[PDB]
């Protein structure tokens, strides 16, 4: 079945950069949009962006434009998010998800990556 | 539910290192509005106290809270009586768990 | 962009009572709204996809709304139903959320 596994560096200094990864298995990696959601500890969800790995279609929110950079490797079933110019506001738990009927919804969840700046 | 309160003195190894942390647990209480007060020698102490409330329990719909009072060994052993007090909605008398460093 | 106003901010419920969580959209989104439940230290869980559709083995007491007015019904609130409930839209790319906190009295 579908499973998503995220690693992240999970520890970083202010002003540096980090690249979180998300490995997908159980489905055709290039048929579902994959989106990232930021959750500060105890707060609510905050949408970051979505990648279509079929042809690499990026679409972000205006708040995470230069911060997050979304990429995807077709050959490895891996979606990466790169966070650069890290500040204290980026310390949160980051999820990589994709739905199962409506591609926009989040149906099946990854384990999350907790980063600390 | 009236909070079950448990106070714990600093452990042996912690006193070897040079600190002393008096821990207090208040479990299985509702509503979440609860105030925790430390009393050193009968006088209220608020410095060195950090509080942490859990989200409502997924099984019995009750709350939990941990209040920790941190002090140096010199400050811990120059006082005797330590009290953890719980003001909650279940009673007008604060729930008191107190211990003396001597015993 | 689309803004999801969710009400109430926090709620206290007796176990075994009906509740409604209101999700209001600033723009019409048809049924492209979806309800999620997030418990303590846990990632959110999809409850009902679309305006009103059942998902796997989610409790059979959810799903309602269309257009700009949506409501999450819960027929019999149980002890495990504590947590934060969110609604999200999949119509516009902003992909916004809301927030409500269901507590149990």
């Amino acid at each position: 079945q579908v499973q998503l596994q995220q690693s992240g560096a999970e520890l970083a200094r202010p002003g540096t950069s980090v690249k979180l990864s998300c490995k997908a298995s159980g489905y055709t990696f290039t048929t579902y949009w994959i989106q990232w959601v930021k959750q500060r500890p105890g707060q609510g969800l905050e949408w970051i962006g979505t990648i279509y790995p079929g042809d690499g279609d990026t679409r972000y929110t205006q708040k995470f434009k230069g911060k997050a950079t979304l990429t995807a490797d077709k050959s490895s079933s891996t979606a990466y998010m790169q966070l650069i110019s890290l500040a204290s506001e980026d310390s949160a738990v980051y999820y990589c998800v994709a739905g199962y009927d409506t591609s926009g919804t989040m149906g099946y969840w990854g384990q999350g990556t907790s980063v600390t700046v | 539910a009236a909070p079950t309160v448990s106070i714990f003195p600093p452990s042996s190894e912690q006193l070897t290192s040079g600190g002393a942390s008096v821990v207090c647990f208040l479990n299985n209480f509702y509503p979440k509005d609860i105030n925790v007060k430390w009393k050193i020698d009968g006088s209220e102490r608020q410095n060195g106290v950090l509080n942490s409330w859990t989200d409502q329990d997924s099984k019995d719909s009750t709350y939990s809270m941990s209040s920790t009072l941190t002090l140096t060994k010199d400050e811990y052993e120059r006082h005797n009586s330590y009290t953890c007090e719980a003001t909650h909605k279940t009673s007008t008398s604060p729930i008191v768990k107190s211990f003396n460093r001597n015993e | 962009d689309i803004v999801l106003t969710q009400s109430p901010a926090t709620l206290s419920v007796t176990p075994g009572d009906d509740v409604s969580l209101s999700c209001r959209a600033s723009q019409s989104i048809s049924n492209n709204l979806h309800w999620y439940q997030q418990k303590s230290h846990e990632s959110p869980r999809l409850l009902i996809k679309y305006a009103s559709q059942s998902i796997s083995g989610i409790p059979s007491k959810f799903g309602r709304g269309s257009g700009t007015d949506f409501t999450l019904i819960i027929n019999r609130v149980e002890t495990e139903d504590f947590g934060v409930y969110f609604c999200q839209q999949s119509d516009s790319w902003p992909y916004t959320f809301g927030g409500t906190k269901l507590e149990i009295i």
